[PDB]
């Protein structure tokens, strides 16, 4: 934890990287990763000269930030709190991580007070801060598909340091609201709005700048980029992924505070480590011919046209990174986990976003698709349109009956815009391309382009398994064999045929009018049908279809029928909780009990017999099968408000968001324990099946976008195999259920608390190893 | 069910005690509500006895605990339940039936980690654990209240 010199450290990344991927890239890593806090003085002059945004912004920037420098140092009675803070900054790296990190926070469509952006731009200048030798020295080790991964090699100066931050919260809130005045003063590029708030607009000026003229964000990157190396395998829980000493570690899990962080140091998990470097070493490279459309096409109320001067930055921040490493013969994106699990890709660019990020990247290596390939593009592509709801072998038709109509996409621009129709433009016309290469070079390319699958609920599934009903596992079209069919529909017919049954034939419970008049359909009875965790028993079903369904009738004059609103709602809530309670037993049943667990868990000893028998309201936790260790602790805020008048007018006084002095939210808690550990489950499922398809079938290269995960379509039948299989694997091998039993129950009172809810019954399931196509 | 990694090697073994009267009869359930509390996954001792004689089993005996700080990392830690007075200051008013439980499990530790030494918190700690001199009551059966041995 220091124990060499600021210049072992400067060396060993560089010589690994050198000793490892080769000397070349070594250098356009490192390069790379200081574009976080400074551009460069080389990569700057032959970018101003060779054109004799952003050498405006820049030069301006650089200047009020010496001439305010000295300004205050008039040698008089007063100074500022953000002086000794900015000072022995190099202001090169000042303005520019203002210029930087103020356009990112620009992409929040969500929040853009001067408090986020202020405090944004805060925390960077503090990397930088305590950072800033390392780097500038390990800089000097110079002038401004190979698989890196090591297990062990790693020299023993590569190991992760402090991933949080130390300064005040205030504090940082000062240093980052001068920069942010700096910035308006010597560039006019943002400005305050509705001040007495939003930092986002930008000048009429600079918007258009961006949105309509020829690519100015050219030397202006997002903070996190893609790797030209293999990433680092992680160990411990800093510094992880990238490979700059020069710079602020990344941190395993993303937590609220380095205490938090904390708890996972000691913590024995490989299966974890194990997931998230497999993940990690994926290779990838930009998509060029959707890229050479996107290129083009791409430049062709009031609450909705906030996200349209927002969308723009972030199509042109990603349009900027996709053409800058648009040659690379490969890239990497190192990735990092929730406090419930989850794996999120650390670079703004990366395979989860948008479409057309999605489509603008593809698997930089293939294998010969073959027939079976071949066949899941097809069903692939057919998804992508919109097609998913149908069956398989009528899935697969819809694509030979429209053949010469995604080949005419062969000419995008020129009036195909057929694709552009499509649910998904890009996340399908990458598609077609891939189908036309197919029949130029037959059933013998190594064809590439990562194929996703996303299932009708996981969840519902997991319980099905764990529980071990049938039902409802052969519902959800996943767990044993069946001809693939929506649980969605399932859950309608059984609303309509109760409702004529005995609602007409049998207070008003004779509404079975009011929605026969407008329709029942599987459009209606299933926005809940999945949200069996937060959105809860029928209770949660009349918010949301009275929000979904019957008021938006009304607004239009298409439900006329229903008289009566709320009482309509309530009626159908009882309608498909009774559909769901039958069609997925198990699932409800496993919901209740944990509902079940989550009075008690979250409670306060209730003896008043007053003696020995307290049981604070204190946090909550529980692991997953693979390991990790998730702590679920809401507190409800402590807080006072700041004071700001700076920009000579325009007085603001924010409410700093927290101070660190906590007591539980017992509501909150309770709440979230249900589905907090259904989203749990999800990544623990995940990881796994991620491991086992890396091993057991030795797959290379995945692709993981919202819980839906893809591979080459070469290797795409063997997911599926790895996926049945790993479920099965883990309800056979214990019964998790009993396990997460006595792992609540041990965080209890005596026996005073434990008035543990029954575990439900197991079912009959065929065989679990039924559950695979055998 | 979370597991900590291990400890590379066993130095010492120290013996602690709560700060709970002679009339909690509290044990590693107890003792690990204090420690969520305190933060922690888990409980941060390996053994526990109760006032009982009960001998309760806590972290995986070869894992890196959180008992004596800047020697988690390598030993065993022991807590015995009781060591304060009915309001008051430290007070060995351990159970005869629990000094022998910590007799024998004291001897088998010992035995199964040769070199292994036997420790006391309020020799490497300001505070007063386990509350009583150690060294007298090993070598002799003679239990002492004090913030010595
Ligand atoms: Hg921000
Ligand atoms: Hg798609
Ligand atoms: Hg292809
Ligand atoms: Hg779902
Ligand atoms: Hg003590």
């Amino acid at each position: 934890k220091n124990d060499f010199s600021d210049i072992e450290l400067a060396a060993i990344p560089f010589n690994t990287l050198a000793d490892h991927y080769g000397e070349r890239l070594a250098r356009e890593q490192l390069a790379l990763e200081h574009e976080s806090y400074e551009m460069g003085e080389a990569r700057f002059r032959k970018m101003f000269e060779r054109q004799l945004l952003i050498t405006t912004l820049l030069p301006k920037m650089i200047a009020r930030i010496n001439d305010w420098f000295e300004e205050v140092k008039a040698k008089r009675g007063k100074r500022p709190t953000a002086f000794q803070f900015l000072q022995e900054i190099k202001p090169e790296a000042v303005a520019y991580i203002t210029i930087k990190t103020t356009l990112a926070c620009l992409t929040s469509a969500d929040n853009t007070t001067v408090q986020a952006v202020a405090s944004a731009i805060g925390r960077a200048i503090e990397d930088e801060a305590r950072f800033g030798r390392i780097r500038d020295l390990e800089a000097k080790h110079f002038k401004k598909f190979m698989q890196v991964v090591e297990a062990d090699m790693l020299s023993k100066g590569l190991l992760g340091g402090e991933a949080w931050s130390s300064w005040h919260k205030e504090d940082s809130i000062h240093v980052g609201v001068r920069c942010i005045e700096m910035l308006i003063e010597s560039t006019g590029m943002v400005s305050l709005h509705r001040q007495n708030s939003e930092t986002i607009e930008l000048a009429p000026e600079y918007a258009e700048a961006i949105a309509t003229r020829a690519g100015a964000l050219a030397g202006i990157s997002p903070m996190f980029q893609p790797c030209v190396v293999p990433p680092k395998p992680w160990t411990g829980i800093t510094g992880g992924g990238y490979w700059a000493n020069g710079r602020r570690p990344l941190a395993l899990v993303r937590t609220h505070s380095k205490k938090a962080l904390m708890r996972y140091e000691d913590v024995y998990m490989p299966e974890v480590y194990k997931a998230i470097n497999i993940a990690q070493n994926t290779a990838w490279k930009i998509n060029k011919k959707v890229l050479a459309v996107a290129n083009v096409i791409t430049k062709w109320v009031y609450r909705k046209d906030k996200a349209r001067k927002s969308r723009r930055i972030s199509l042109e921040f990603m349009l900027e990174q996709a053409n800058k490493f648009a040659n690379h013969k490969a890239i990497w994106f190192p990735y990092n986990m929730d406090w419930r699990g989850r794996v999120y890709a650390v670079s703004m660019f990366n395979p989860q976003g948008n479409d057309m990020t999605k489509g603008l990247l593809t698997l930089a290596k293939g294998k010969p698709i073959g027939k079976e390939g071949y066949y899941w593009l097809k069903i692939h592509g057919a998804n992508c349109a919109g097609v998913d709801k149908v069956p398989f072998p009528e899935r697969i038709k819809f694509i030979e009956e429209n053949h010469e109509n995604i080949m005419a996409c062969a000419k995008s621009p020129l009036e195909n815009t057929w694709w552009a129709e499509q649910d998904s433009p890009f996340c399908f016309l990458a598609f077609c391309f891939e189908y036309a290469g197919v029949q130029h070079h037959g059933l013998s390319y190594n064809c590439s382009l990562p194929l996703a699958f996303d299932g009708s609920c996981s969840g519902i599934q997991h319980f099905s398994a764990m529980l071990r009903d049938e039902v409802g596992g052969r519902a959800v079209n996943l767990l044993p064999s069946e001809t693939v069919q929506d649980i969605y529909g399932i859950v309608a017919k059984k609303v309509n045929e109760i409702l004529q049954a005995d609602a007409i034939n049998g207070g008003t419970k004779a509404l079975a009018g009011q929605w026969l008049a407008y329709g029942v359909t599987r459009s209606v009875t299933k926005r809940s049908v999945m949200t069996l965790a937060y959105g809860s028993k029928e209770f949660g079903f009349r918010q949301q279809v009275l929000e979904d369904t019957i008021q938006p009738a009304i607004d239009s004059g298409k439900g006329l029928m229903f008289t009566q609103p709320n009482q309509a709602a309530g009626y159908m809530a009882k309608l498909i909780w009774e559909s769901v309670s039958v069609t997925v037993v198990a699932a409800v049943e496993a919901m209740n009990w944990l509902k079940s667990a989550a009075k008690l868990l979250a409670a306060e000893v209730k003896d008043k017999k007053t003696g020995e028998i307290l049981r604070k309201r204190s946090a909550v936790h529980w692991v997953t099968p693979d390991g990790f260790p998730v702590w679920q602790e809401y507190k409800k805020p402590i807080q006072t408000r700041l004071n700001l008048m700076f920009l000579g007018q325009f007085r603001l006084q924010p409410t700093i968001n927290t101070n660190k002095d906590s007591e539980i939210d017992a509501h909150k808690q309770e709440s979230g324990i249900a589905p907090n550990f259904v989203h749990s489950q999800d990544g623990s499922h995940l990881r796994k099946t991620v491991v086992w398809a890396h091993e057991k079938y030795g797959i290379e290269s995945f692709a993981l976008i919202h819980d839906s995960f893809g591979t080459i379509p070469a290797d795409a039948a063997n997911l599926f195999k790895a996926v049945r299989e790993t479920m099965v694997d883990t309800y056979e091998s214990s019964d998790v259920l009993a396990d997460f039993y006595d792992q609540f129950a041990d965080q209890l009172h005596e026996s005073q608390l434990d008035k543990m809810p029954a575990l439900p019954a197991k079912g009959n399931l065929n065989l679990r190893d039924i559950l695979e196509s055998d | 069910r979370v597991q900590f990694k291990q400890r590379e090697s066993t130095d010492a073994i120290f013996v602690h005690c709560s700060a709970t009267k002679p009339s909690q009869n509290v044990g590693v359930r107890e003792i690990r509500q204090w420690h969520k509390e305190q933060g922690w996954l888990d409980v941060g001792y390996h053994f526990i006895i109760k006032r009982d004689g009960t001998v309760e089993a806590g972290r995986d005996e070869m894992a890196v605990g959180s008992h004596a700080k800047g020697y988690n990392h390598n030993s065993i830690g022991v807590c015995l339940v009781g060591g304060i007075d009915d309001k008051g200051k430290f007070d060995a008013n351990f159970t005869p039936a629990q000094m022998q439980s910590l007799r024998s499990l004291l001897v088998t530790l010992l035995a199964k980690y040769e070199g292994a030494v036997l420790r006391a918190h309020h020799e490497v700690a300001p505070k007063a654990c386990p509350s009583f001199d150690l060294k007298r009551w090993w070598e002799k059966n003679e239990l002492v209240t004090s913030d010595r041995g």
